């Protein structure tokens, strides 16, 4: 079978930490009163809850609430044990009250207000400083996450709220979030589409941390090039395929081997054989002015089949590409 | 008798 696999990093925090911290199925959830809050005006509907700009009328605070229907709150414990253990940390969505309506049973959760407008709607037009200044936020998000044992698991513009104005930005949408314990083989259908690392579109299940820092550099590729998404996959198979034809197809025989991954033969007639393109490739008249030598080295060193051979967070951080960012 | 999934709404304003 697959070679067994361990994080680089934070390898061993959870077997450091009490049950109480990592086994959310035996958490006991703390009800707030559902009518201290009040719906304003719809904001969005995902796949799994339907979200909310909202009002504390004990206090007129406002607020974001986050109706979760049935696939989303069986999994309510895991998304509230991973939010209150985060509460607090660099850039990481504060949830404030997590209420039930009595009558339909369905579960919300009611988070700090945060201004309606996403990483997508200005990631493509930002300068080459805000890029560096937005990524070194989200890093810092990454690496506490991480450090504190657990895996987002959905890195992408959507997930990511920024108050451009302010400079402030937060991580969200924590549903697909899970702990990370040595040796453990997760589910991985995880991420979306043009943010899943190799590793998932092979089903190699041992993964770990190093799998956001794929969606990261996914997110870096598309900001610096202006190409949304940078790999356009069609499904999980052509999304492979997409990756090979800018990575190399020889990188990637090397991974399976390493880790002796079973590769789908549908995977025989649709890959084909690739060169490894240099990123220098995707610099064009209207993207120059976001590309540095320091951004390349960057990006190479994020987007590689290898998951073990990817920057961490911390390493990302220290990175000369952040050199100019203010700390 | 105006909830949706329980809560009451605040507009205008
Ligand atoms: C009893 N009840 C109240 C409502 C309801 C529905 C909406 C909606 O947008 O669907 C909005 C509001 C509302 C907005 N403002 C300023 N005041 N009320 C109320 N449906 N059923």
């Amino acid at each position: 079978g697959p070679v067994p696999s361990r994080a680089r990093v934070y390898t061993d925090v959870n077997t450091h930490r009490p049950s109480e911290y990592w086994d959310y199925e035996s958490h006991v959830v703390e009800w707030g009163n559902q009518d201290d809050y009040q719906l304003v005006r719809k904001l969005g509907r995902g796949k799994y809850s339907e979200v909310f700009e909202a009002i504390n009328i004990t206090n007129n605070e406002k607020v974001v609430v986050k109706i979760l229907k049935p696939v989303k709150k069986k999994k309510i414990k895991r998304e509230i044990k991973i939010l209150e253990n985060l509460r607090g940390g660099p850039n990481i969505i504060t949830l404030a009250d997590i209420v039930k309506d009595p009558v339909s049973r369905t579960p919300a959760l009611v988070f700090e207000h945060v201004n309606n407008t996403d990483f997508k709607q200005l990631y493509q037009t930002l300068t080459d400083y805000d890029i560096r200044f937005y990524m070194y936020e989200i890093l810092k998000a990454l690496d506490y996450c991480h450090s504190m044992g657990i895996m987002h698991r959905d890195v992408k513009p959507h997930n990511v709220m920024i108050d451009h104005e302010h400079r402030k930005l937060r991580l969200i949408d924590w549903g697909l979030a899970e702990f990370y314990h040595p040796g453990q083989e997760y589910n991985v259908r995880v991420a979306s589409r043009y943010f899943k690392g190799p590793e998932l579109l092979v089903d190699y299940q041992m993964y770990d941390y190093s799998l956001d820092m794929w969606s990261l550099g996914c997110m870096l590729a598309s900001m610096i090039f202006r190409k949304e998404p940078f790999f356009h996959g069609h499904d999980n198979y052509d999304q492979l395929v997409r990756i090979a034809k800018v990575l190399g197809t020889e990188d990637l025989y090397d991974y399976i081997d390493k880790y002796n991954i079973e590769l789908d033969p549908r995977f025989n007639d649709i890959l084909g054989r690739h060169s490894r393109k240099r990123w220098e490739r995707f610099v064009h008249s209207e993207n120059q002015h976001l590309v540095s030598p320091e951004a390349l080295d960057f990006l190479d060193k994020l987007l590689r089949y290898d998951h073990q051979s990817r920057l961490t967070a911390r390493e990302a951080m220290e990175h000369p590409y952040f050199y100019t960012v203010v700390k | 008798g105006g909830r949706l999934y329980g809560f009451k709404w605040h507009g205008g304003g």
